[PDB]
């Protein structure tokens, strides 16, 4: 889920953007740097905001381009296990389901879709419980809980994210209002 | 008949002095009580220097001039000990 980090970091600023100024130089290495990039403890770095303070730049042997302790606010992304997603089916696969959570699409495996046993009609390409009569068709807005997440590499693609959905309070918001419906019948009973 | 200034002469002296005794320059002296491994295993007796520091597990912090030149990075020296700094936005005249 989103979140601002504020971070320290040095940035190398070539020669060529010299004429500029220093801020939005770093801003712009910044961009080409840590935009677009997954890391392994906050997540997803989606925008760099702004940068507060620059400072002057060192001159190291070797490069001749000036490096620079810089602090910005960084837009980043993280998931976090067992906790709470609310999102859409992107698409729909025999092995599990595609929930979109943000950034990066959610996997829900056909084994965590329902208690009931579930079918995978080729039909329409879309899931169907075979006695809730409930189905999925890509589009649907959908509650589910994030379960596990996997981290390969920073390249976003790669890393995959595996939600539940049949646990308690979860589910598609019409069966969540059906849910509701037999909670109340059963505390006016 | 051989001219030499007498500040040399007083560095090697006093780096000869400066232990409280009077120790030789070569690999029982100066060069021994060297503090970097691979300074004092490029001088003379090599195998014996890198055992014995494996041995105590010494390490080679790299503030001399031998070292870094056999690595590959810049001696603390001359040009080497000048820090650079530069204001970014240069505008020409």
């Amino acid at each position: 889920m989103y979140k601002i980090v504020t971070v320290k970091d040095v940035v190398r600023i070539p020669p060529t953007m010299f004429t500029m100024d220093p801020k939005e130089a770093a801003k712009i290495i910044l961009r080409e740097t840590y935009e677009g990039t997954y890391d392994k403890d906050e997540g997803v770095i989606l925008s760099i905001l702004e940068v507060k303070d620059i400072k002057d730049g060192i001159i190291i042997p070797g490069d001749g381009a000036t490096y620079h302790e810089v602090v910005f606010d960084v837009l980043v992304w993280e998931p976090k296990i067992h906790e709470v997603v609310e999102g859409y089916v992107a698409d729909v696969m025999p092995f599990g389901a595609f929930i979109r959570i943000g950034p990066i699409d959610g996997l829900v495996h056909i084994s965590q879709l329902m208690d009931d046993y579930v079918v995978y009609d080729e039909r329409n390409k879309q899931f169907v419980g075979k006695e809730k009569k409930y189905l999925l068709k890509i589009g649907d807005l959908v509650r589910a809980r994030i379960i596990n997440i996997s981290a390969k590499s920073k390249v976003i693609r790669e890393n995959r994210i595996g939600l539940t959905m049949r646990q308690p309070g979860l589910g598609k918001f019409e069966w969540i209002e059906k849910e509701k419906k037999k909670e109340k019948e059963e505390g006016k009973k | 008949g051989l001219e030499v200034d007498i500040r040399h002469i007083m560095l090697v002296a006093d780096m000869m002095t400066l232990d409280g005794i009077v120790r030789p320059i070569g690999r029982h002296g100066v060069v021994g009580e060297k503090s970097s491994v691979l300074a004092r295993a490029a001088f003379e007796i090599t195998v014996q220097h890198l055992f014995e520091a494996a041995e105590k597990g010494e390490v080679d912090n790299l503030n001399g001039v031998i070292e870094n030149v056999l690595i590959g990075q810049p001696v603390p020296v001359g040009t080497g000990m000048v820090k650079l700094t530069m204001k970014l936005p240069l505008r020409p005249q």
